């Protein structure tokens, strides 16, 4: 219990990470779903979702 | 035979090698284009992260392929 915080439409992942979610697929990850969650956990580091995408972490 | 390869910031670079070529081969040739250190830095493709050791034959590169690098320290 207590994750999450306040935010609105200009915050959501699919903006706020749209640079590192074009990389991550660059590289070879068509799966948008798990680059987000990945991105929300890494702080929005590229290689930081990458390496949770890698160990199936999502 | 050529190669690109694409930094996290979000530049491609292009190369000239040959399938026989390895993964530390390849790094070897970004330091002429940009300077960055092969020691610092790792190459990806279809999302999984290479080995040094390997060629590009071993993960079944092409001409004009389209690879990413890392770098241990990020540098952006």
């Amino acid at each position: 219990p207590g994750i999450s915080g306040g935010g609105g439409g200009i915050l959501d992942p699919e903006e706020r990470y749209e640079h590192q979610l074009r990389q991550l697929n660059d590289m070879g990850f068509f799966d948008f779903d798990r680059n987000v969650a990945a991105l929300r956990r890494s702080g929005g580091s590229v290689q930081g979702a990458l390496d949770s995408l890698l160990n199936g972490d999502v | 035979m050529q190669i690109f390869v694409k930094t996290l910031t979000g530049k491609t670079i292009t190369l000239e090698v040959e399938s026989s070529d390895t993964i530390d081969n390849v790094k070897s040739k970004i330091q002429d284009k940009e300077g960055i250190p092969p020691d610092q830095q790792r190459l990806i493709f279809a999302g999984k992260q290479l080995e040094d050791g390997r060629t590009l034959s071993d993960y079944n590169i092409q001409k004009e392929s389209t690879l990413h690098l890392v770098l241990r320290l990020r540098g952006g």
